[PDB]
RNA sequence: AGUCGUCUCGGGCGAGAGCCCAUAUCGACCCCGAGGCUUGCUACCUCGCUGUCGGCUCUUCCCAUCCUGGCCCUGCAGCAGGGGCCAAGGGUGGGGGUGUUCACCCAUUAAAGGGGAACGUGAGCUGGGUUUAGACCGUCGUGAGACAGGUCGGAUGCUAUCUACCGGGGGUGUUGGCCGCCUGAGGGGAAGGUGCCCCUAGUACGAGAGGAACAGGGUGCCGCGGCCUCUGGUCUACCGGUUGUCCUCCCGGGCAUCGCCGGGCAGCUACGCCGCAGCCGAUAAGGCCUGAAAGCAUCUAAGGCCGAAGCGGCCCCCGAAAAUAGGCGGCCGUCGAGGGCUCGGGUAGAAGACCCGGUUGAUAGGGCGGGGAUGUAAGCGGGAAGGGUCAACCGACCCGCUUAGUCCGCCGCCCCUAAUCGCCCGAG
RNA sequence: GCAUGAAUGGCGUAACGAGGUCCCCGCUGUCCCCGGCCGGGGCCCGGCGAAACCUCUGCCUGGCGCGCAUGCCAGGGACC
RNA sequence: CCGACACAGGUGCCCCUGGGUGAGAAGCCUAAGGCGUGUCGGGGGAAACCCGGCCGAGGGAACUCGGCAAACUGGCCCCGUAACUUCGGGAGAAGGGGUGCCUGCGGGUGCGUAACCCGCAGGUCGCAGUGACUAGGGGGGCCCGACUGUUUAAUAAAAA
RNA sequence: GUCGAGGUCCGGGGCCCCGAAAAUGGACGGGGCUCAAGC
């Protein structure tokens, strides 16, 4: 019964849903869709779509 | 030769559209405790939660995912008592008495523009499923047939009896045409059945009252329709060599030589789905009220997931939340019993620990 | 209670998905001298006409080395399963993955034939092999 | 098709081998049989045409039973073996070479049983082998040529007339018609089958090694019936990027598989998730009790008890055409209850049928709101690698108004629009 | 060498081949195990409108028989 | 016109082809010219099934007589290319890197800042720059025939 | 060595019994039949 946090996107999503990715060097990925999952791995960079956390963060950055 | 099991099982046949959209009951449990033997809701939709597992196995104790389906459960109307005598081959109806009319109050009237409130009754909305009522039935007449009744159990003519009960999708405002169904009551005596009858003869009933938490039941309902389906998805065979000029998902042979005929149990297309189907030892986890679930005495949940069930309204009264799947499309009737063939060792009769309960956006 | 501290298995509450049939290359995570194996069975698993055998992770399996040392080579060795790349559910619903089919050598009783393994261990596999978790590094 | 020489499988006797001991096991030399599952013999039907071996798909049956259930003898200490009996409910799988059936081999498994159905199944498939027409090699023949010797290539027609089975409809009858709820005579079922793990227990047994069982718990696999909350596929609804070209350029569009590419809710799906009784009754093999014939003995002759995954029921599915063609409540008749077409829609669907709603109203449309899917629209302001008189001006692209814009085969509220008018059957 | 052989040629051979044949990487719905979607048929309605074929007919089990019968014999079942 | 036909065959592809992309008389879009007569229409979550097409998680030939069918590669520039060999070939062997748009510079021929080609620097966007279309998968052994070519019009294209 | 009515063999005859397992569900023609509806 805890909210795991999207890697992606950061932010929580509900218990019973999503997935975890083990890296092999024992990093692990919260994705809560296959939408962030496969955008993560493409590549696309969280900091440019407004929809995410890190776009925020990207605001700061750049004042 | 290669052997393997049939496609496919033949306790199941024919396979062909229900008969009445309304399921039946055949069997019904032998308890010893005066209740009435089941209930009748409305499929709304499904939905998981996470609990502290409590039947027996290796996860005991532990948090566990879990999916449940609601049904909409507004209350029940207790209209009718029949009884049942010995017949040669069976049991026979010896007689019937319904209730005369009296006014219905939780009819959702509304005011529109013009006319005032429409003031239904009873026998109004029943006559969209019977459509031939009595007509000048007063409290005398049915108390004399009621008295008639009883005179007869006394007797001992009769050997059993039961309830004839009405649903009401007008209060949930799903439909207006009812259900009608008969229900076995629990017991022995046929003398305490007809008293619990008749106490309750033109009132209501509650899932609250009738079923308890933590219980086993059967689930009946017609399953969802398919149409005509081909042998590959009704009865699983597989598909035929790839390089086939004349299709893929049929049957290769149809029979030998002798018998000169075609058998029965050779897969062939027709109507799949629309089944009356019988789901055994599935677990009541909770019963709501008013859409509301009560967590921990001070905390209740609207049951109604973020814009609704789909392809369903809003629940909005007493309601019954039940581990695993039940068979029956979106809104289907789905009736069901106390568990007819229980395992052993049943979990305990108590609300599981609901850590979690799922309304977010189902659609 | 017999062999108490000498078991080699045990028992997990996940039952992982049978993401592998027979013929699948399974990446060697220790370092018994193979590298690559192929599966050629599965024990514990009856299967019906025409199903090859599938296996998930905590599973033993019997497999060749294709690549490997020469003494290692051409040999039929018994596998267990670490990590599978086709997720499977846990107890609170969640998905885990991984991200390579990898494998670790036994021997049919469960003991390991190597002595490190390299890369995270599946908790699944851990639960069910108790001397797989005991070498293991990282379980995740 | 007939026969069973041969083939497969049983029986009688008991020489002998088994430390003695014929029968724990094997059983010579002889003799009597069963099946039609190998081959052969005959030529009885079929040459104005019944398409072959093998494989795939699918259905069903026999026991002379491989495993699964229960037993008897043992040269049966335990774990295991050898022989035999009852028992056909279920399973009997995956691969390598070869056209192969078969046989051999590999890793698993409780087992990886043998057969019948026109050597089941080509108006179901495939065409690798076989058996035409082309060609090569070896051998034989003077030759044309031949080879139950190899080798490469070599076509598979169908608009279902009757019946058959699978599902879907319209009638008659059931002593008048109609609406509703039931009963269950019968038929179908495997709805279940089977491994492993923990304890009993390192215990019984055994010199030791080794090593059980009753009972009690957990779980996998195969099979069956459901569901889409979660995960994956699809999603030619929908949103975005972008290539060529055309509509003069800007917005916005057509075509190029949906132009290509990424995401994608509803729906369908499985690779996902939920459910599937061990109790009673009588028995087979087998174990016993009482008891004579035959003053004893004796499980049997009379009689009684227990005793199988097998049989009957509990359980699930179809079921008033169940010809004894059913029961009950209600309404109607001796103009008229109850229905059909037409109307707005899918909890349904090939036509029919089924289900909701029909002003006694939220059925669909519309408006608003909620909840979602993409991913921040057009327009404007600023910047921009540089160019330009280092001015004006051009500039891919970036930033702010902007969780924007577009859309929604989902949901709630509001009678604003259309569910109206009308026609028809009907027992007496 | 059952039964190869030197111009009905022997042996070898780079390049060439919709010739036959074996193996390896890669690829993939060939397969495990099949599931969605698109267009055309299939289905219904309004029209034009045939042919192959056709002794009469047309339910089964066990039998008799020219030895594998819808029609025969004894039984079972079946409203159209 | 011939084939019995207002026949998807043959005769006649017998003579000719604007613009863009592009090497191109390729593929795609489009102008002129032509057509809606490759001639029965209407309805539909209205199925099963069949034929054409697109995609498909994990595994990757476990299918099958046999990788049949499909998939992978694919254009251009640069580097780099084996055994064998009849020294000509094998060869585009194999294998590796780059590819769009925008702002300017430099070179070739040229009177020309006309026209067509060839390089350099910087900025920048996407998962993907031969973004559609066009567009080889590859390697190693053995038998036969040297090669290009011809053959049973209508089951054999082959070593004949 | 005590009871105190028939025993203990042999060769035959009649009926019956075991020896006796098959594939669509089923064959005394069928129902059924036990001092018979068999011999
Ligand atoms: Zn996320």
């Amino acid at each position: 019964a805890r909210w795991n946090v999207c890697s992606y996107c950061g932010k929580p999503f509900e218990p019973g849903t999503g997935k975890m990715y083990v890296r092999n060097d024992g990093r692990v990925l919260f994705f809560c869709s296959r939408k962030c999952e496969r955008y993560y791995f493409m590549g696309r960079n969280p900091r440019k779509l407004k929809w995410t956390k890190a776009y925020q963060e990207a605001r700061l950055q750049r004042g | 030769k290669v052997h393997r099991p049939r496609r496919g099982s033949l306790g199941f046949s024919p396979r062909k559209r229900a008969k009445s959209i309304v399921p039946r009951i055949r069997s019904w449990p032998k308890e010893t405790e005066v209740r009435m033997l089941g209930f009748a809701g409305y499929k709304a939709g499904m939905t998981h939660i996470l609990m502290i597992d409590d039947e027996p196995g290796l996860t005991n104790g532990k948090e566990i995912f879990m999916p449940v389906t609601i049904i909409e459960t507004p209350p029940l109307r207790v209209f009718g008592i029949r009884a049942y005598r010995m017949g040669y081959l069976g049991l026979e109806t010896a007689t019937e008495v319904i209730v005369p009319d009296f006014p219905l109050d939780n009819y959702p009237a509304k005011e529109r523009k013009g006319k005032p409130k429409p003031k239904m009754t009873f026998y109004k909305l029943l006559e969209r499923r019977i459509a031939t009522l009595p007509k000048n039935y007063t409290q005398e007449m049915f108390e004399q047939k009621l008295g008639q009744l009883e005179d007869m159990i006394k007797e001992g003519e009769i050997v059993d009896v039961r309830a004839i009960v009405a649903t009401q999708p007008w209060v949930i405002k799903l439909k207006k045409k009812p259900e009608v169904m008969e229900y076995a009551i629990g017991g022995t005596s046929v003398e305490e059945k007809f008293n619990y009858i008749k106490e309750k003869l033109g009132k209501e009933l509650r899932v609250g009252e009738v079923l308890k938490e933590g219980e086993l039941l059967d689930v009946i309902a017609v399953t969802k329709g398919k149409g005509t389906q081909g042998p590959v998805k009704r009865w699983g065979i597989k598909l035929r060599a790839h390089k086939d000029s004349k299709g893929r998902r049929k049957v290769g042979s149809i029979g030998p030589w002798h018998p000169a005929r075609v058998m029965w149990t050779v897969p062939m297309a027709g109507q799949m789905g629309f089944h009356h189907r019988t789901e055994l030892n599935k677990r009541l986890i909770a019963i709501g009220e008013n859409g509301k679930l009560k967590l921990d005495e001070n905390t209740e949940i609207e049951i109604t997931p973020k814009g609704g069930f789909p392809h369903y309204g809003i629940v909005r009264s007493d309601f019954m939340m039940i581990a695993g799947s039940v068979p029956g499309a979106i809104k289907r009737i789905i009736r069901v019993r106390p568990a007819i063939r229980p395992p052993k060792k049943k979990p305990p009769v108590q609300r599981p620990q609901i850590t979690y309960v799922s309304v977010e956006s189902k659609q | 209670a017999k062999k108490g501290a000498g078991a080699t298995r045990g028992v997990s509450a996940v039952r992982p998905t049978r993401a592998l049939p027979v013929g699948a290359y399974l990446t060697v995570a220790d370092n018994s001298g193979a590298k690559v194996i192929q599966i050629i069975g599965v024990v514990e698993y009856h299967g019906t006409r025409r199903r090859l055998a599938s296996a998930g992770v905590g599973d033993m399996v019997v497999a060749t080395v294709k690549k490997g040392r020469p003494d290692m080579r051409h040999q039929v060795v018994r596998a267990v399963i670490i990590r599978q790349r086709k997720e499977y559910r846990r107890l609170d619903g969640m998905r885990v993955k991984f991200e390579d089919n990898a494998a670790v050598i036994v021997t049919p009783e469960g003991v390991p034939r190597g002595t490190e393994i390299r890369g995270p261990v599946a908790r699944e596999a851990a639960e069910r092999w108790v001397r797989i978790g005991s070498i293991a590094s990282i379980i995740v």
